[PDB]
């Protein structure tokens, strides 16, 4: 909803969800294909680079690498990609922040070096399993070998958002009354918290002021419950 | 060729350096964990420069450096080589010394530490004593020499810097009966017993008697002789006098620790 378009012949919503229908590659070309002008929103854009651009990247990242991945101790292993449409989500995502950077420099790096940007054979990949995962269709060989190897632009170490379990139905529970034996989103996930860190229902676990100037969509939009997100909890910040 | 030792120093120093470095940058990827008053834990990072600094302690080796540039191609190492291609099994003679020099530290160290004896008891050769002494007399400015005047017993005799030479009565080993005169010697036609003095060279000998009543050991007269010689040589400075002042008494000599101090001490 971040379009604040000039007023043109249809609405942003429709246009960004027909988008879908586009060219096979080259992100480039589909950026002026659609539009590249009525993007702009704002100066001070610099609140995704730190916060969810890394966070889509390593996303996606991880996607890909995941692909090598088919014989995992799972029967699908870590994820599916069988969607396409929340793959279709992150191409109008990669596409407006390339616009993005068009704008504002404060892009999506690589993250760890040797951006010859970087993204472009990956968006590549993307719709080469799109045309297997749009709809109607199996998963393809060509591709395999595409992300099998690694470029010096592969980092590790994501956060998946997830809640600890609780499967004492009838098995087992090592707790009591008291006494909790230790064993994120918007980033904020350091070693030891040193801030208000408002515990949440699976994996918030955010700082209460964050720290934020123009963020405050996202702490507006957390304030009531979240998705698992009802245990907002107020796990003392018992750092070490 | 002590050089290997500060060659290792300087391998620990640079391993150190970089250690520091990854501890500094490890410790830079982590915040306050609980300071609550003051993040002062930032000081630490000052402190690991410090740890950094020690960089110019390797800068040190500079002082260490230069410690071999000569030719002697390895010390008549390359045999097989450099020299018969089918002679492959050389590293056997590496391999012997590596083991000689471990099992010569491991006895050094086991005989070191077997002072604690658990005998109780024992219940239910003048060539060798001459080649013994001669033995002993191949240290520098410990100039000796024996006669044998009287008697089929041991005369020896020492001199080291001065005409402090000293006399000691042996029989084979345990050489008893120390006589040292300072500046005059071998009276009449032999050696004297005149014992003469000026109050503190006798002294000294009443020390050299405690020492040789002290350094007796049951067996093995190598060791026995061989602490004696290094007792007496020990003397060849007299000229400083810790734990007190220079003049405490009349003369402040008295090294039975390996360490010579101020006389009347103990």
């Amino acid at each position: 909803p971040h379009f604040l378009n000039t007023p043109d012949k249809s609405p942003g919503d429709r246009l960004a969800e027909i988008c879908a229908k586009i060219t096979d590659v080259d992100i480039d070309k589909v950026m002026i294909n659609l539009k590249t002008e009525e993007f702009v929103l704002d100066m001070n854009t610099l609140q995704a680079l730190q916060q969810l651009l890394q966070w889509v990247g390593d996303f996606v990242l991880y996607l890909l690498v995941s692909l090598p991945n088919q014989g995992s101790p799972l029967r699908p292993g870590h994820s599916f990609l069988r969607d396409g449409t929340s793959l279709g989500m992150l191409r109008e995502l990669m596409v407006v922040i390339r616009i993005w950077g068009l704008l504002k420099p404060s892009c999506l790096p690589v993250y760890t070096a040797t951006s010859d940007d970087s993204m472009s054979l990956l968006f590549r990949l993307l719709t080469k399993l799109w045309i297997c995962c749009r709809d109607e269709g199996a998963a393809s060989p060509a591709s395999d070998g595409l992300v099998s190897r690694l470029q010096p632009k592969q980092p590790l170490r994501l956060r998946f958002g997830r809640a600890p379990t609780l499967p004492s139905s009838t098995s087992t529970l090592q707790l009591d009354g008291l006494t909790r034996a230790p064993g994120l989103h918007l980033g904020a996930y350091p070693t030891e918290e040193c801030k208000a860190c408002t515990r949440c229902g699976c994996v918030t676990m955010l700082k209460s002021p964050n720290k934020t100037t123009a963020v405050t969509q996202w702490e507006q939009r957390w304030i009531k419950n979240c998705l698992c997100g009802g245990l907002w909890r107020r796990v003392p910040l018992s750092c070490s | 060729g002590v050089n290997l030792e500060a060659f290792s120093q300087a391998i620990s120093a640079i391993q150190a350096l970089r250690s520091s470095v990854s501890r500094v940058f490890d410790c830079l990827k982590d915040g306050m964990r609980n300071k609550e008053t003051l993040e002062g834990r930032e000081k630490a990072f000052i402190a690991n420069f410090q740890d950094n600094l020690h960089s110019v302690n390797r800068d040190l080796n500079e002082l260490e450096r230069l410690s071999n540039l000569v030719g002697k191609p390895s010390e008549n190492h390359p045999l097989h080589n450099s020299g018969l291609l089918s002679l492959d099994p050389y590293s056997q003679l590496l391999q012997a010394y590596k083991w000689s020099n471990k099992l010569q530290y491991h006895a050094g160290l086991a005989s070191g530490l077997l002072n604690q004896q658990s005998l109780k008891r024992s219940a239910n050769p003048q060539y060798v004593d001459d080649v013994i002494s001669r033995i002993d007399r191949m240290f520098p400015e410990m100039s000796i020499h024996l006669s044998r005047p009287n008697g089929t017993s041991a005369m020896l005799l020492v001199t080291l810097g001065k005409v402090l030479k000293v006399i000691v009565v042996m029989r084979s080993l345990f050489i008893d009966r120390t006589i040292v005169k300072g500046y005059n010697t071998e009276d009449g036609k032999l050696d004297i017993w005149s014992k003469s003095s000026y109050q503190v060279f006798q002294k000294v000998t009443d020390h050299a008697t405690t020492a040789l009543l002290h350094y007796q050991l049951p067996q093995m007269p190598d060791v026995v002789v061989r602490s004696f010689m290094t007792w007496l040589r020990s003397y060849i400075k007299l000229f400083q006098a810790p734990c007190q002042r220079c003049g405490k008494f009349l003369q402040d000599g008295l090294p039975p620790t390996w360490r010579d101090f101020r006389t009347l001490e103990a």
